[PDB]
């Protein structure tokens, strides 16, 4: 005789925590579908479940395999992060539910405040003002006294290191933009934020460290639109672009990655990843993004 | 190992 051996898991979104039990034969898709059911999200094609493997490596959970058969780490509750893996080409057209908008807003704002996306200072200040309007609501001089933003994490650190102003000057500029949003609904605010963030050059780009045959260190970008190559010191502006419509075939063998063009007159592009794992992640992101790109154009 | 996506 015997009994089932359930398995506790914890799944966090950007603003929520879920805890429940699964079975030794529970698939990732079954876990994913229960996550999005409980929070009421239908725009699921953007998202995945992040976990940490036995060796501390961050990993996207494969939905066509069992949750317990992917070397997820030992914790009585298994720990998953529900996050966006793909980003829309246009937030105003593609993010319909308020849950989806809020989750993208929270995730993108986290990336910006973590200095992942280069931001010009006046853009950063306008971004913060929308985040303030979404959090505080309408500015009121009798409620929001001077210093009301003093404990808010408002700007990316690297904006503060380059453009030199005092803490109170930054907040006064942010407060001044907060005032002009007197009409804005919280949900409308997060969308204005997203509409601004999505035009930043580094927004939505997955960056990987690579080299070419001669050994020059480059950056490889994967985004909703295709691939890009950057020089080592400039992650903003691609040096070579690889839009989907120009790519005929991408492939890798161990560390060697090859991009082949539709126009046979153009030369194949070849670069080298440090690990096989890197090339696998690049290909999963290429295939996912290209798939969503195609579906939008049907 | 090796993989391909043909687009």
């Amino acid at each position: 005789g015997s009994m089932p051996k359930p398995i506790n898991v914890r799944v966090t979104t950007m603003d929520a925590e879920l805890e429940f039990a699964i079975q030794p034969n529970t698939t990732g898709k079954q876990l994913f579908d229960q996550v999005v059911k409980t929070v009421g999200l239908r725009e699921v094609w953007f998202f995945g479940l992040q976990y940490v493997d036995s060796k501390g490596y961050s990993t996207w959970l494969k939905l066509n395999k069992k949750v317990t058969q992917q070397d997820v780490k030992k914790e009585n509750p298994l720990q998953f992060k529900f996050r966006a893996k793909f980003f829309p080409e246009d937030v105003s057209e593609e993010l319909i539910q308020e849950i989806t908008q809020r989750l993208f807003f929270l995730q993108v704002k986290e990336a910006i405040l973590n200095d992942e996306i280069y931001c010009p200072p006046e853009t950063a200040v306008l971004l913060a003002s929308y985040a303030v309007q979404a959090k505080y609501g309408d500015y009121n001089k009798e409620i929001h006294k001077p210093g009301y933003l003093a404990n808010d994490r408002l700007l990316p650190q690297r904006v503060l290191e380059q453009h030199k102003l005092t803490k109170e000057q930054w907040e006064e500029r942010i407060q001044n933009w907060h005032e002009e949003h007197r009409g804005m609904l919280r949900e409308d605010s997060m969308m204005e934020y997203l509409k601004i963030a999505q035009d930043l050059e580094m927004y939505g780009v997955n960056y990987f460290e690579i080299k070419n045959k001669k050994g020059t260190e480059l950056w490889l970008g994967v985004d909703a639109l295709g691939l890009n190559i950057y020089e080592h010191d400039d992650k903003l502006t691609p040096k070579i672009g690889f839009p989907w419509s120009e790519i005929r075939n991408i492939s890798f063998n161990d560390k060697k990655f090859v991009i082949k063009p539709i126009d046979k007159k153009a030369p194949d592009f070849v670069f080298y990843a440090p690990r096989l794992r890197i090339n696998k992640r690049i290909l999963a992101l290429c295939m996912g993004n290209h798939e969503l790109y195609m579906r939008r154009r049907k | 190992r090796y993989e391909e996506y043909d687009l």
